[PDB]
RNA sequence: AAACCGGGCACUACGGUGAGACGUGAAAACACCCGAUCCCAUUCCGACCUCGAUAUGUGGAAUCGUCUUGCGCCAUAUGUACUGAGAUUGUUCGGGAGACAUGGUCCAAGCCCGGUGA
């Protein structure tokens, strides 16, 4: 790595969905390091079929 | 591309028969002075030698190569070779261990041709 | 003639947490980060004020991490998949193995004598099935045995027939509790505790289990 | 010390020895480099395109003759980048493609939308098509690469 | 649209200064010759502007107080991986740097050699185990395993999982995904 | 001490340069496996090179061997083309390819340092 050429780095903390802590490096864009929690934001989308749409009405 | 075979430097006016060749491994350092007409080893100094591999701790680094260069320069000056001509291989530049050996020989007092 | 080979299973729980690093390694990593910070571009405070303008107070919830030392560790509670987090745990049962030195129970791994299966693989999943009931939270690795032990008669014991024992490897996927049957007793022990329980096979299991 | 390479050395190497036929312990595939290259139609001029590459990579890119931009990541920087992308991978179902010895991933703006550290300063990454991320492995077989990626992609959901 | 003041900020970020300006000795002599002639480059002007308002310490660099790995209150001592007595003390200098690098190289080399030797013994023993089998039982066990790894096996990290966390997150996710969203 | 083995220089296309299969790391040697703090490397990156580290792991990449072989290279035909001198309007005397065909990939071998032998 050359000198005077790359951005500065910073340490931030990750918390997994089970509460596990993990330390990583990241390009310094904040004053102090933070802790980011991960959720279950999977956001899976489903669409109903035509026979399902028919049965939702005419039964 | 196909790399062509290396030739020794061209004869111009005078012979200059003593050629200094260096070699470095993972464990030791070696330096040789070759007499070109007879294809023999006029002089040698290496950290693999029986009288040298126990008198120094580290046998592989820049300090070891500098000590080997100093020993080789004093051996050449007592075997009466006042000047040597340096040969550099395919990947050697004037840097690090090569630089240490050359500067140690020059400070020992051998002229460089 | 030479037959009645047995398939045993090595049931493991992997490490939950990372072991303690070497202090020299930790010191060098910290020093390397702090030294390399000197020669790198420092972003302006107007650029960091984009995130400083996004400074706010929510319903504050403070995060407290779980301790690496567990109540099972400090109470020496065996039969638990919550103790010895930074090491590996291995399943040992208590009962009668195929060896018939005596009637008395002795610690051993789950196993089965091979009769008609295509694979000792298929023998070993049945051998683990007969112990833990079901095979949903397990992962068997490899179609080949990780080690073998050939038992021959010696001068003190000429009665048992010659037989081989082949070890296969299986891992806990997600469960922290199991219904262990077809045995008197069970335990979750480490490599060193396994060597303490087995004085006679320590040389073999030291090479077979990687610490 | 670090979770990703520690997990590789302690869990995946033994199981990859046991699962396949190997003559030596040096024949096990590993992890070489990560190559990130921006998607084709872009501006070459705006500072957003340069900053939106410098920020998630952590190192300066190369701009060759201005028609090509590239960053290559090796070592602990590559490990930090990989453990970031594998953690943010668990919030969606991003598709990847397994080649003969490497993994291809598509770094869209919908990735940095879900990156929790890049929720702020999002106007840098807005109006950017995205990047192409390459993960080079020392794998002889596409099935070795598939096994290695299935080992590395872990979550606590399911 | 796209603010030109915002782009003027981003060019400052891309040309951001450094706490200490390192010069190759082939460039330091060019700088000294320029200073003899009386010419000041713009980067040297920015450096002297830095040094008349402070310096390396003004941008959070200290040699006596190193910045620890991790965020505030979540360092290795706070988590309990290390005690405060088994931490090696140093400063941010080159003299500590050589010694720390050499010790790190020795320790990492020995650990790597131990892991490779253990794997070699295990592989040799597996190769010996496959050859003491009957014929069809051996041809069955020469087949490579190509079943992918389970996605539900965990990965090691610095903290064991909280007991009342994962099920809570699942319950919140299913309470959100309950009912249907209006179109 | 005289043989053998490893490294460097020197000799060389029958000694070159590719491909395949089988092996080999001698208590020694070579290389890899590990790291990027100073030197150096990168118009980004320890990829290449460089600098440090390795009571013993591996010969997966290279390096050493053994055979099979493909181009080359060396040696040699038989015949023809062509050609020097000479006019029986070339009836004589000389030279002799290319492409085919046949075989080989030899023999000999110097200096220094280290190890086993001693
Ligand atoms: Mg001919």
């Amino acid at each position: 790595m050359k000198k005077g050429v790359h951005p500065q780095m910073q340490w931030i903390s990750y918390v997994t969905q089970s509460g596990r802590l993990m330390h990583v490096m990241m390009t310094r864009i904040h004053h102090v390091g933070k802790v980011y929690h991960f959720g279950a934001k999977r956001q899976l989308a489903q669409s109903i079929g035509q026979i399902a749409k028919f049965k939702r009405r005419f039964n | 591309v196909i790399p062509p075979a290396v030739r020794p430097p061209r004869l111009f006016d005078y012979l200059k028969p003593y050629v200094l060749k260096m070699h470095f491994t993972n464990k030791f350092v070696h330096a040789q002075v070759i007499h070109s007409p007879t294809a023999t080893v006029a002089c040698a100094a290496s950290s693999q030698e029986k009288a040298l591999r126990e008198t120094m701790g580290v046998t592989r680094d820049v300090a070891a190569a500098s000590k080997i260069g100093k020993i080789l320069g004093e051996r050449l000056l007592m075997k009466d070779i006042p000047a040597v001509a340096i040969h550099m291989k395919k990947e050697q530049r004037y840097h690090g261990k090569v630089k240490a050996v050359i500067d140690s020989v020059r400070e020992a007092g051998v002229k460089l041709l | 003639s030479s037959d009645k080979i047995v398939a045993s299973v090595l049931f493991e729980r992997l490490r939950v947490v990372i072991p303690k690093p070497d202090p020299a390694v930790y010191a060098f990593q910290e020093f390397k980060f702090n030294w390399q910070q000197q020669f790198r571009r420092r972003y302006p405070d107007e650029f960091l004020d984009i995130a400083k303008n996004r400074a706010k107070g929510e319903y504050q919830m403070d995060y407290v991490p779980a301790p690496r030392i567990t109540e099972a560790d400090k109470n020496n509670d065996r039969k638990s998949l919550y103790r010895a987090l930074d090491k590996k745990l291995y399943l040992l049962i208590f009962g009668k193995p195929f060896g018939a030195t005596s009637d008395k129970p002795v610690w051993h791994f789950p196993e089965k004598v091979y009769d008609s299966e295509p694979t000792l693989r298929k023998c070993a999943e049945s051998a683990l099935k007969s112990v833990v009931g079901d095979l949903t939270h397990t992962y068997f690795v490899g179609n080949a045995p990780m080690a073998h032990m050939a038992i021959q008669p010696t001068e003190e014991m000429p009665d048992l027939p010659s037989y081989k024992r082949f070890f296969f490897k299986c891992s806990v996927v997600a469960a922290s509790k199991y219904d262990i049957s077809n045995c008197e007793d069970f335990v979750w022990v480490t490599k060193d505790e396994l060597l303490e329980f087995f004085p006679e096979q320590a040389e073999f299991f030291n090479k077979m289990i990687i610490s | 010390m670090f979770p990703l390479n520690f997990h590789y050395e302690d869990v995946l190497r033994q199981d990859l020895l046991l699962k396949l036929n190997y003559a030596n312990v040096m024949e096990v595939p590993g992890l070489c480099e990560i190559r990130v290259v921006p998607k084709a139609p872009y501006n070459f001029i705006i500072k957003n395109g340069k900053l939106a590459m410098e920020i998630p990579c952590g190192q300066k890119f190369i701009q060759t003759q201005d028609l090509a931009r590239q960053s290559t990541l090796r070592g602990h920087g590559m490990s930090n980048f990989l453990v970031r992308i594998l953690t943010v991978m668990s919030l969606l179902d991003f598709p990847v493609e397994i080649r003969k010895n490497s993994i291809q991933f598509s770094m869209e703006t919908e990735f940095c939308e879900f990156s929790p550290e890049l929720e702020d300063h999002f106007e840098i990454f807005e109006h950017i098509r995205g990047f192409n991320v390459t993960i080079i492995t020392s794998a002889n077989t596409q099935d070795e690469t598939l096994l290695l990626w299935s080992g590395f992609l872990q979550k606590d959901e399911g | 649209r796209i603010s030109d003041e915002k782009q003027k900020l981003y060019e400052q970020c891309l040309n951001a200064p450094c706490p200490v300006r390192s010069l190759t000795p082939k460039e330091a002599e060019r700088e000294a010759q320029r200073e003899k002639l009386g010419l000041i480059s713009k980067d040297k002007q920015r450096d002297m502007e830095i040094q008349k308002k402070g310096g390396a310490a003004a941008m959070g660099i200290n040699t006596d107080e190193p910045m620890r790995i991790g965020t505030a209150g979540l360092d290795y001592v706070s988590l309990g991986i290390f005690s405060a007595d088994e931490l090696v003390k140093y400063k941010v200098t080159a003299e500590d740097g050589e010694r720390l690098a050499k010790e790190n190289s020795k320790v990492l080399m020995r650990e790597h050699r131990e892991r490779r030797a253990a794997e070699t013994v295990l592989l040799n023993m597996k190769k010996a185990a496959i050859e003491a089998l009957p014929e069809k039982l051996k041809m069955a066990a020469l087949e490579p395993d190509l079943t992918p790894f389970p996605a539900n096996r965990g990965m090691a990290t610095l903290t064991p999982p909280i007991e009342g966390y994962l099920e809570k997150v699942m319950d919140a996710a299913k309470k959100s995904s309950s009912k249907e969203k209006l179109r």
